[PDB]
RNA sequence: ACCUCGUUGGAUCAGGACAUCCCGAUGGUGCAGCCGCUAUUAAAGGUUCGUUUGUUCAACGAUUAAAGUCCUACGUGAU
RNA sequence: CCCAUAGUAGGCCUAAAAGCAGCCACCAAUUAAGAAAGCGUUCAAGCUCAACACAAAAAUCCCAAACAUAUA
């Protein structure tokens, strides 16, 4: 589900991934949103690459990283899987997801004037 | 539009609106008053 | 709450309106937030709290009507903007990148092409400074800039 | 003669002698024959051009029959052209007459912003208010540690880094800059 | 501002002012007037019949002409703030007069009814409706005024 | 629209102060000055007279006139041709309170001028203030 | 290049200042 | 606009919406340009009727409505 | 507080900045149109050949949509 | 947001300059009023206010990766 990552703040528009083809005029700066649309894996791949130690083992380590944009995973990888790590961020619930019991439990904070359009 | 560091309403109809990240002074009666931060 | 109905002939009818829950924890408080002891104890994702000050189409309600403080109205407005941008109010809409804690409208921020040097870095704002004084259970304060 | 008298570009009789910018001002720090003035929140040198702007702006904006203005600063004397050094806390132009702050503050602040150093249009009331609120700040500050205390006690061997003038400026003055929020 | 020595910068930062922080936010914690008073008190007894209208849609000249036509009779037109009029109703014991004076209100105090000619004058202007009043401590609706006129 | 003028009854066609000013709306200067001279004959001759002409959209004249001005009236009563310069210390003529009352008797009678206040104070105070503003002293 | 004071540096300086204040007290008698 | 009629019963419970409505719109300051309209105030829950000679009749029960709402509706209908 | 005086062109190839000379989009105008002036955005592309001069620069001739301002150790003489 | 009647174009001169060319007083009506604080008229006229009423930039290619919520 790397296609469904979420950035905090306005990083989708502000964060820029810079690369150079090596040729004159080959400097390419692409925002996070554009990079995500192009490659649904580049953002997470680059994050892990930057966090890994900057030595010769880094690409060997990356060979052990398997990124998949959506829920589908190759069957052999699925059989290989051993453990599932807890998600680092707990996804907040939406109103559509909140149960009516929870809504009732949460108190009404104010008395809206009866004669108001709203 | 004229680029200004300080936006000043010139007539009554000049109005300040924050659009696309920055402040603007718009004016229908005198479009000459158009200012951009 | 009064609603206008047409048939042309148009008339306004007052319908059922919710009432504040009985027994506020802190009666004789300035704003509802203070009355219910929520001064620094709500965030952008507390939709149950936020939606109580929201028009059916997502717009905020006026401070005069809500009774909120100036600062609390500002905080609620910013939190509601963040919740809308995070998609936590799918039913309050005027009529695909996941986000949260987005201070600015997505269409008004330019890419940070040239982040300055280490001592003058251009940082990406996260959250809102209006919530700087929220209760912090962590050792480090909230980082409003990334 | 309510209007500001014209000053000379250079003194007729050059004197010999008597920094001159750093630190609080010791002269003309209080109102005299007036109720409004330009307070210099920083140190700097006033050129004849600065003086001419003072004079022209004040004279044209001022109502002669209800407001009078006076130079609270000497004419340029220090040679370089000639300049008039001004220290932080000194009033540059004073104004009185049958007018009000709200009336004069507009052009007073304009000229203050055009002055070569931080300046502010201040009435007697606002001058007293700023002094009293600075006193309140230094009385109610919750920091146990103050520049005055540390410098005077030489805590941490901090006088190895501070100037001898710091024991009197108490951190509120640095170079020609008067830090007003520094307590 | 020229850059300070780093140790001096640390000193300034450590000595920065720290305002007191209250535990609970204080905000979140809990003779023209008398001239009008006496004038209205006197008028409430001087007048015998009282009516009220909404003479705000008229121009200066039209209002002046209406004033001329009223002064032709002994009737006197008056304007007073609703803010100070509302207490006067309870002061003079006029409970039924509360839901009559809201927004613009123009009193028409008199002792001799030229209400017939006044209504005739109002007729040629199809607006500015007559409003309820209370003659000699007897509330009269518009139909009551019409019947009394006739 | 209403057009206000203070023309003198004597000279009914001064020229610029009536021709160009009235021509913008579209006027018959001949008829206007004819009616002005008719009113001049009806009243004393050789005196400034305020006018309340209303140019109707149908291009018709309804000239309404009343009492003469108050400034020239007071100057004539006090025997003054040109007003005082300072008007606060300079004085050229004196008018008694009885004279002020007598002139006011025939003053609070005009419709357009709005001087219709029942109390005598309303008008005597106004004329006294006008005289004070002018270079006339109020005797006793 | 400019340098900036961190909360850790401020706390270190404050700790040293507290030690010196106690030194003042114990030397005062 | 062709004709307009405003009716309310201040003798009964007061309704300030229609009162403010007639005070504001039914003013010669507006009728000078809006001369085509014929305004009548028949006072006796309230009711503001607007008759357009072409095809339209607009009825406003200004009991629960407010001045702003009814003026906005009136302006929208006038724009047509 | 006297006088005097102390690396650059060209050829070749061009890399880059935009503070844009032309080409593109837009706001204002004392913009009727044509034209200009001004401002925002835009660096993909382009931005001439000659006479005189050591002239670095400059003037002149004919053009061009334009004949841009710069940085690159005169950018570049182991070319 | 609403709304601005009028002694009178207050006087000196100023062709006239009336509130806006200037200096002199700056009174007064209704209930509410500056002989006007700003636009515009040769001058008027027309509009408002006050009064009632309710921050940035430069040239080879940005420059750790990221992160707001687990108890000091
Ligand atoms: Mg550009
Ligand atoms: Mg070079
Ligand atoms: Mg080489
Ligand atoms: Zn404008
Ligand atoms: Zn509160």
């Amino acid at each position: 589900n790397t296609r469904h990552i979420a950035f905090s703040g306005n990083k989708w528009e502000q964060k820029v991934y810079s690369s150079h083809t090596g040729y004159p005029g080959g400097f390419r700066q692409v925002t996070a949103a554009q990079l995500h649309l192009r490659d649904p894996v580049a953002i997470v791949k680059l994050a892990i690459y930057g966090m890994l130690p900057k030595n010769l083992h880094r690409r060997t380590m990356m060979e052990r990283l398997h990124l998949f944009p959506d829920e589908y995973i190759p069957e052999d990888i699925l059989k290989n899987l051993v453990e599932e790590l807890p998600q680092p961020r707990k996804i907040p619930k939406r109103l559509d997801e909140y149960t009516q019991e929870e809504i009732d439990a949460f108190p009404r904070l104010w008395t809206p004037p009866e004669d108001y359009r709203l | 539009f004229k680029n200004k560091t300080v936006l000043k309403k010139r007539c009554k109809d000049c109005y300040l609106v924050k659009r696309r990240g920055r402040w603007y002074v718009y004016c229908k009666t005198h479009p000459r008053h158009k200012q951009r931060q | 709450f009064r609603e206008v109905v047409e048939t042309t002939i148009i008339e306004g009818r007052i319908t059922a309106t919710p009432k504040e829950s009985p027994n506020p924890p802190n009666p004789s408080g300035q704003c509802p937030i203070c009355r219910w002891n929520l001064k620094h104890k709500y965030n952008y994702d507390d939709v149950l709290l936020l939606s109580q000050f929201i028009r059916p189409h997502g717009g905020m309600l006026p401070r005069k009507i809500t009774g909120l403080c100036q600062e609390e109205h500002r905080k609620i407005e910013e939190c509601v903007k963040m919740a809308h941008r995070a998609g936590l109010l799918p039913n309050h809409r005027p009529r695909q990148l996941n986000r949260y804690l987005t201070r600015w409208a997505p269409g008004s921020v330019k890419p940070i092409y040239k982040k300055g040097p280490r001592w003058n870095r251009v940082r990406m704002p996260v959250g809102s400074p209006l919530l700087r004084d929220n209760v912090c259970y962590s050792r480090t304060p909230w980082k409003l800039y990334h | 003669k309510p209007k500001l008298r014209f000053i000379e570009r250079a003194p007729l009789v050059p004197k010999v002698r008597r920094s001159d910018i750093r630190g609080p001002s010791t002269e003309a720090t209080e109102f005299t024959e007036g109720n409004f003035a330009i307070l210099a929140l920083g140190g700097g040198y006033l050129h004849w051009g600065h003086f001419e702007m003072m004079r022209l702006t004040i004279n044209r904006s001022m109502d002669p029959k209800n407001m009078f203005a006076i130079w609270r600063v000497p004419a340029p004397f220090k040679p370089i052209h000639y300049v008039t050094p001004v220290k932080a806390g000194r009033l540059v132009v004073e104004m009185g007459g049958r007018c009000e702050f709200e009336e004069v503050q507009g052009f007073l602040d304009q000229v203050a912003h055009k002055l070569p150093f931080a300046a502010k249009a201040v009435s007697r009331g606002t001058l007293e208010k700023m002094r009293k609120d600075q006193e309140e700040r230094e009385r109610n500050n919750q920091n146990p540690w103050t520049f005055e205390r540390i410098a005077t006690a030489n805590m941490l061997g901090i006088r190895k880094v501070l100037s001898p003038y710091d024991l009197t400026h108490k951190g509120k003055y640095w170079g020609k800059f008067y830090m007003p929020k520094r307590v | 501002r020229r850059v300070m020595h780093f140790q001096r910068q640390k000193l300034m930062a450590v000595t920065e002012y720290i305002p007191p922080k209250p535990a609970i936010h204080p905000s979140c914690l809990p003779g023209l007037i008398r001239l009008l008073r006496r004038e209205i008190a006197a008028v409430f007894q001087d007048n015998r019949m009282i009516a009220v209208c909404q003479n705000v849609a008229l121009s200066a000249e039209d209002k002046l002409l209406m004033r001329h036509q009223l002064r032709k009779h002994k009737i006197l037109m008056k304007v007073f703030p609703n803010q100070v009029l509302k207490p006067f109703l309870e002061d003079s014991k006029y409970q039924n007069l509360l839901p009559l004076f809201v927004g613009h209100n123009m009193l028409l105090v008199s002792e001799e009814p030229k209400v017939k000619e006044m209504v005739r004058i109002l007729r040629t202007v199809p607006f500015l409706p007559l409003l309820g009043g209370c003659i000699d401590d007897t509330i009269l609706s518009r139909q009551g005024f019409i019947n009394y006129s006739k | 629209g209403v057009i206000r003028a203070i023309v003198r009854a004597g000279l009914a066609m001064p020229g610029p102060p009536l021709g160009p000013v009235l021509g913008q709306r579209g006027v018959s200067i001949n008829q206007f000055c004819k009616e002005f001279n008719e009113r001049t004959k009806d009243i004393k001759e050789g005196i400034p007279l305020p006018t309340k002409i209303l140019v109707k959209p149908d291009r018709t004249f309804e000239i309404k006139i009343g009492q003469p001005t108050v400034s020239y009236f007071l100057k004539a009563a006090a025997g003054i041709e040109k007003g005082a310069r300072q008007t606060g210390k300079e004085v050229a003529g004196l008018v008694t309170l009885k004279h002020v009352y007598e002139i006011a008797r025939i003053k609070a009678q005009d419709e357009a001028f709005a001087l219709q206040d029942v109390p005598l104070s309303s008008v005597v105070r106004s004329i006294i203030g006008s005289a004070r503003s002018l270079g006339i002293r109020v005797v006793k | 290049r400019p340098r900036f004071v961190s909360l850790r540096a401020k706390q270190n300086m404050i700790r040293r200042l507290e030690i010196e204040a106690e030194n003042h007290y114990w030397l005062s008698m | 606009v062709k004709q307009v009629r405003v009716q309310f019963c201040p003798f009964e419970k007061n309704v300030e919406s229609t009162r403010t409505f007639l005070q504001t719109v039914s003013s010669e300051k507006v009728r000078s340009t809006n001369l085509n309209c014929s305004v009548i105030a028949d006072v006796r829950e309230p009711c503001v009727d607007v008759l357009f000679g072409d095809g339209h009749r607009l009825i406003m029960r200004g009991a629960h409505l407010t001045a702003l709402e009814m003026l906005t509706a009136f302006a929208s209908h006038i724009r047509a």
